[PDB]
């Protein structure tokens, strides 16, 4: 049911740039839709990083910079650390299961 | 001349490398580049109809008897030589030799530019910027 | 009770996205449209769940003689934000916009502040060939872009014993100022004493060939197959035999690698940190650090501290800076005498002994 | 802030129902502006929604898990209600309570969930 | 530069911000182009002349070739015998 | 290496891919640049080996099919790309445009001009139906029915036998009429 | 008709000639345009 | 719009003043003329080609039609008889 495809893992040195990537089927998630981004630590809840695919919420860095341009979407990241390590999830609506879907969840690693 | 190397310029890459704002400029200035691709894929056709019309003059491909002696008249530096892995006369080899090409074409210079140490040359340079050759139809050995 | 069953819509529910006349034209529209052969929530009827509305919906249906009335929009459904209905009685609509609260089953209870009551001639015609086996399927495609509420509806003959796979296109209705925001959408019931087919529309482009007094024949799509976008990019519907370019195929690059030189070149500053006879403040000893890379890792490392305040940069940029000379000014000084040097203070210590100047540019860094 | 405290049994035996409840704190769930959604995450893979309900009765439910998940919504003691039938040893994961789907002005497209709560690991065991 | 900050595009993207950095952007893209139709209009007229050329050869090789040519001074100076064609890099070479 | 990545090389920014190298760097040399001032080489700041650098992945795609009326099938060609980089790209991409596909039919068929991702090679001697660039023409045929990819054939072969004393000469004639248009 | 005039048929501006017409108008219809985008036909808007 | 408010000149000149509008409509007027010059050029590129191919239908006709050509593959594939030529719309055709 994983209709968004992610990167398994991904790893970089801290302080340089990593681009994590989210796409979809094509009568699946549309132009339209738009995707946000999740990211989860190690036993807790998921956190969002940015929504409206170019907008972040109150206390968000503004490190984090994402883009959806048709389907694809995607993040850069600039100054990474090692508190930056997480469990991220990309996650849109499917208009064909007319419900939620998530991503597959990318492995951050910093080196 | 029969012809010349086919280029296929595309106006997105040669005038916005991988920006999306340049993109939206030029896609602002209207279809400008639209018709560019459609005349540089007019002329790469009209070279191949060039080629095609000069050489393929002949339906049947004929092959010279296995011994040749025409009467005295001893061809050999213009028929074929089965020796030579390319089956082509004396006289193509050193026509072959004599020009030296810049751009070849058909050697997909991918995987070389990343290993070329030295000068970037004329090819890998304009492949860095968006501008690309097509291989013409009538390989050099069909044409021998 | 309902169910959700899923099934493909073949080429269905395309409409005409304007109101200007073409013949023998082979325009092609960027609009709202229902993507081919996209599966379409399939229900059933025997509690009435409430569906999206995003961007506009595709509905369509097939009954023996009634089992829908009509459909209920707007948000929350209750008394807090406006709602809409059109529900289609015998032979008349009653589109308005309201604030109708909750039936559960005649059908509203609140009329609060609302207005713009429409009525015209019946949505659902009915016709029989004095024959129940005539069962006409109803399409619907509503869209709320710019308020402007648009219902366009052609009811084909098809009996209805299947999803049909012909074409057939979408005459509008009606089109009225609504001014209101749609976000769900439900459905009504009757009452005397294999239908409710859904889709959901998405920005797509297609190409449609007008017929020669308007009416559309057939269209295709090119987000669908290769086939159908050369198709589309060659805008014609016969492609004869050949070759056609139709795009350019890029690669972003997947990981993003730097490489910056072997260097070392540690600074003295491990020399200072691992000293003994640190200097009395009376005596400050000025050590010069050039021709050496700054890590601030063998800093944090080798002291605890308990005061690292920075003035002129940032204590978290220190690796992105290149600085012209540092110079490390190290002495044992008493607690209060630490938070005692600083830019623009005074003391025994900060004017007898160590005085910070106003425009400094470093940190101090103090570890007992 | 709002909050939400979600509890369930953490071991059930195979194939009965399983029945989880979250709690609003700092709010109230008759808040009709949003929405309020269940999310599981089996461990080692992704997350997984599994169905969102209104406070009215409208429910949000994905239809692969359509004849097994029930859930209800009561606004007097501010909990939301979360039962699973037939659950097998493939329905091992951590359960959350999440709100979303704001209904005045965003579209069911361009929804985000926004509040997470701090899951509970369930596990299926005989 | 065309009368820019700089040529380099990423370059003065990163170190103006969009709204006037349109202008630069904007002028960048017309000298380009004008250059791009500069190019095409001269690979055009060299196309011309080359399918002149090969209308020529074409010519040359059906009648020198396939045939002997009455036509003086058309396949090599003199009365003409036989020719025979050689193929070459984007040409091709008689022997009349 | 060998890999479409991003390069911050020593101060050098640019997108690019890499491997080893066999020429003869001067010991002060860094850096590479040509005649028409475009950076090929750099020394690797930290191995003081030798990497090069090329433009990330460029190319073009091109679908062959027969007439609509005959067939849907078509066959789809990527310009001038080896086909092990556009079956490991498609994911992380957009997929209206910028075609996905799932390379399934007999694909990567690597020629010398690209690779037909939906098209079988065969080895035989038909006439170019659909012209496909250095010596590759593909053509629908009957198998029951599917879009092969073969060499040109440049006709049916034959061989007169010169003689020092064969003659042949016509006994019958025909009269033909052609077409030309201008 | 069948005179150089200006007209300002509901929103739509431009300047042309009239005439009679023969052609079948879908009752929901109202402009004409065409393959290049220029308006040809317009319904009276008080004729029909 | 060429980078424009808007490509309605009528719309433009109406919607804002003279003096300021002068910028947009003298790009509006530079952009439509360098695009009436490509068409120029690429029409005279069109002309010279038909000029050509008119010249070889020509000599064609002189040839072939008022005469027999003994010029080996100028007139129909083979040894050539006569030549009946029939009009077309904006060509001609032979029967070789
Ligand atoms: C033809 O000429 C070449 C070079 O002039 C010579 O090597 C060759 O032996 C000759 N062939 C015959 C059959 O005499
Ligand atoms: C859509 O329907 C097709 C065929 O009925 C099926 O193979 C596919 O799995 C379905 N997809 C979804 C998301 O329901
Ligand atoms: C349908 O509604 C209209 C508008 O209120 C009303 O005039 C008509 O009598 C109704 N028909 C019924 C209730 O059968
Ligand atoms: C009443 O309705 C009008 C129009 O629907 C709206 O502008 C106004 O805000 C509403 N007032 C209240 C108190 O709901
Ligand atoms: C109920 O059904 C009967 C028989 O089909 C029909 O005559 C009658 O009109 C129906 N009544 C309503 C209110 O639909
Ligand atoms: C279009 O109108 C003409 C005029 O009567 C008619 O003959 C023709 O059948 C119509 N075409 C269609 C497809 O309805
Ligand atoms: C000095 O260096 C020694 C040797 O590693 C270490 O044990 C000690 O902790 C260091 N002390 C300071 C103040 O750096
Ligand atoms: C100051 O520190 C440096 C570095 O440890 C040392 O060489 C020098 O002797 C010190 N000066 C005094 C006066 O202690
Ligand atoms: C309706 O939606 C628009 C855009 O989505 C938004 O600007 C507006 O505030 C919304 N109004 C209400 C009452 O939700
Ligand atoms: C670079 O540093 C590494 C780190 O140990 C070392 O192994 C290598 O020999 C060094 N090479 C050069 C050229 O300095
Ligand atoms: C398609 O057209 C070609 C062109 O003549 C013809 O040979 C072929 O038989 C046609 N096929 C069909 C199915 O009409
Ligand atoms: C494609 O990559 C493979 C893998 O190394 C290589 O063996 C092959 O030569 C490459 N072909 C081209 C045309 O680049
Ligand atoms: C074509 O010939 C090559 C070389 O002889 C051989 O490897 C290949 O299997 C042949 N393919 C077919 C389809 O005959
Ligand atoms: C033609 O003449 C040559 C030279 O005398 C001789 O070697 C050859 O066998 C002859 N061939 C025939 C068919 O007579
Ligand atoms: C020559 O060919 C024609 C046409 O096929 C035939 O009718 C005639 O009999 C032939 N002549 C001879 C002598 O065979
Ligand atoms: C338009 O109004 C006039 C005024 O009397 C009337 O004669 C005519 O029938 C009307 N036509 C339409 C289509 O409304």
């Amino acid at each position: 049911q994983s209709v968004l495809t992610q990167p398994p893992s991904v790893s970089g040195a801290p302080g340089q740039r990593v681009t994590i990537s989210c796409t979809g089927s094509s009568p699946n998630i549309g132009a339209r839709n738009d995707v946000h981004w999740y990211q989860q630590l190690p036993g807790a809840a998921p956190k969002l990083l940015i929504y409206g695919n170019s907008n972040r919420p109150s206390g968000v860095p503004d490190r984090f910079s994402g883009s959806k341009s048709g389907t694809s979407a995607s993040l850069a990241i600039t100054g990474l650390q090692a508190e930056d390590e997480a469990e991220y999830y990309c996650q849109s609506y499917d208009s064909s299961l007319s419900g939620w879907v998530f991503g597959g969840g990318t492995k951050l690693t910093v080196l | 001349p029969v012809s010349m190397t086919k280029t296929s310029v595309d106006c997105t890459m040669y005038i916005c490398g991988d920006s999306t704002e340049c993109s939206n400029l030029l896609l602002q200035y209207g279809s400008f580049c639209t018709q560019l691709k459609r005349a540089l894929t007019g002329i790469a056709v009209e070279q191949d109809k060039n080629t095609q019309e000069v050489f393929a003059q002949v339906k049947q491909i004929y092959k010279t008897p296995p011994i040749k002696y025409f009467g005295g008249f001893n061809f050999s530096q213009i028929l074929p030589d089965p020796s030579k892995p390319s089956k082509r006369s004396p006289i193509e080899d050193l026509l072959f030799n004599k020009v030296t090409l810049a751009d070849a074409g058909f050697i997909k210079q991918y995987g070389d530019c990343l290993g070329d140490i030295a000068a970037r040359d004329l090819i890998c340079a304009q492949k860095f910027n968006g501008l690309t050759v097509l291989p013409p139809l009538l390989t050099d050995e069909m044409i021998a | 009770t309902t169910t959700q069953s899923y099934t493909n819509s073949f080429t269905r529910g395309v409409y005409y996205p304007d109101k200007v006349f073409r013949s023998s034209v082979l325009h092609l529209t960027q609009d709202l449209f229902l993507p081919f052969f996209s599966n379409v929530t399939w229900f059933h009827a025997i509690d009435n769940p409430v569906l999206p509305f995003n961007d506009g919906v595709y509905f369509a249906s097939t009954e023996k003689s009634n089992i829908i009335r009509g459909w209920i929009f707007g948000t929350t459904l209750d008394s807090k934000t406006q709602s809409l209905l059109i529900v289609n009685n015998a032979t008349n609509v009653f589109i308005k916009v309201c604030e109708f609260q909750f039936c559960n089953d005649g059908v509203y209870s609140s009329a609060n502040n609302c207005t713009f009551e429409y009525v015209s001639q019946p949505f659902l015609m009915d016709l029989e060939g004095k024959q129940g086996n005539f069962k006409n399927l109803r399409e619907f495609v509503f869209k709320n872009i710019d308020g402007y509420f648009k219902i366009y509806s052609k009811h084909t003959p098809i009996i209805g014993r299947d999803f049909p796979q012909g074409f057939s296109a979408l005459e509008p209705l009606v089109d009225l100022p609504i001014g209101i925001n749609i976000t769900r959408f439900q459905t009504l019931l009757a009452l005397n004493r294999a239908d409710y087919y859904v889709g959901y529309l998405q920005p797509r482009t297609f190409l449609l060939k007008y017929n020669e007094n308007g009416t559309i024949t057939d269209a295709v799509d090119c987000a669908l197959d290769p086939l159908s976008e050369t198709k589309c990019t060659l805008k014609s519907f016969t492609v004869e035999k050949g070759i056609y370019q139709t795009s350019n195929f890029r690669v972003q690059p997947t990981e993003s690698i730097v490489r910056f030189p072997n260097v070392t070149n540690l600074c003295p500053f491990h020399e200072v940190f691992n000293a003994t006879r640190f200097a009395s403040v009376y005596a400050w000893n000025r050590t010069r650090i050039s021709n050496c890379v700054a890590d601030y890792s063998v800093l944090y490392n080798f002291a605890p501290f308990f005061a690292f305040k920075c003035y002129g940069v940032s204590p978290t940029k220190l690796n992105d800076l290149c600085f012209t000379n540092v110079y490390a000014d190290s002495f044992v000084i008493k607690g209060n005498e630490v938070s005692q040097i600083a830019p623009g203070q005074t003391g025994n210590i900060a004017d007898y002994n160590y005085k910070l100047p106003d425009d400094f540019t470093g940190c101090v860094i103090a570890w007992n | 802030q709002l909050q939400l405290q979600e509890s369930g049994p953490g071991l059930v035996k195979p194939s009965e129902t399983l029945s989880l409840t979250c709690t609003v704190s700092n709010g109230s769930i008759s808040s009709s502006t949003f929405y309020w959604g269940w999310v599981r995450q089996p461990p080692g893979r992704g997350l997984e929604w599994i169905g969102s309900i209104y406070y009215s009765g409208s429910t949000y439910q994905n239809p692969s898990l359509k004849s097994r998940a029930i859930i209800s919504v009561d606004t007097s003691k501010n909990q939301l209600s979360l039962k699973l039938t037939s659950v097998t040893a493939a329905d091992t994961a951590v359960y959350y309570c999440a709100r979303h789907w704001d209904v005045v002005v965003l579209a069911a497209a361009r929804s985000w969930f926004d509040t997470w709560g701090q899951g509970t690991l369930v596990t299926v065991s005989s | 530069k065309f009368g820019a900050i700089s040529s380099v595009l990423n370059d003065i993207l990163s170190r103006l911000d969009p709204p006037e950095a349109e202008v630069q952007i904007d002028r960048l893209i017309t000298g380009r182009l004008q250059s791009l139709q500069t190019y095409v209009t001269q690979q055009l007229i060299r196309a011309a002349e080359i399918r002149a050329s090969a209308n020529l050869a074409a010519t040359k090789m059906s009648e020198c070739v396939l045939g002997q040519s009455k036509r003086v001074d058309f396949c090599g100076k003199g009365y003409h015998l036989m020719s025979f064609p050689q193929s070459a890099p984007h040409g091709v070479v008689f022997l009349h | 290496k060998n890999k479409c990545v991003n390069f911050n090389f020593n101060g050098l920014t640019g997108t690019g891919v890499l491997t080893k190298s066999n020429k003869k760097f001067l010991p002060f040399q860094q850096f590479g640049r040509d005649i028409v001032d475009t950076t090929d080489a750099v020394r690797d700041p930290q191995t003081l080996e030798i990497l090069d650098i090329t433009p990330c992945s460029f190319g073009g795609v091109s679908v062959i099919t027969p007439g609509t009326n005959t067939s849907n099938q078509v066959a789809v060609l990527y310009q001038g790309v080896n086909c092990t980089e556009v079956s490991v790209a498609i994911h992380a991409d957009q997929l209206t445009p910028t075609w996905r596909v799932y390379s399934t039919g007999s694909n990567v068929f690597q020629t010398r001009a690209g690779c037909l991702i939906g098209a079988e090679y065969v080895n035989n001697s038909y006439e170019c139906d659909i012209p496909i660039g250095a010596g590759i023409c593909a053509s629908y045929q009957t198998q029951s029915q599917s879009i092969i990819a073969y060499t040109m054939s440049l006709g049916a072969e034959n061989s007169v036998a010169y003689s020092n004393n064969s003659i042949a000469i016509p006994t019958n004639f025909t009269i033909s009429v052609t077409t030309e248009i201008l």
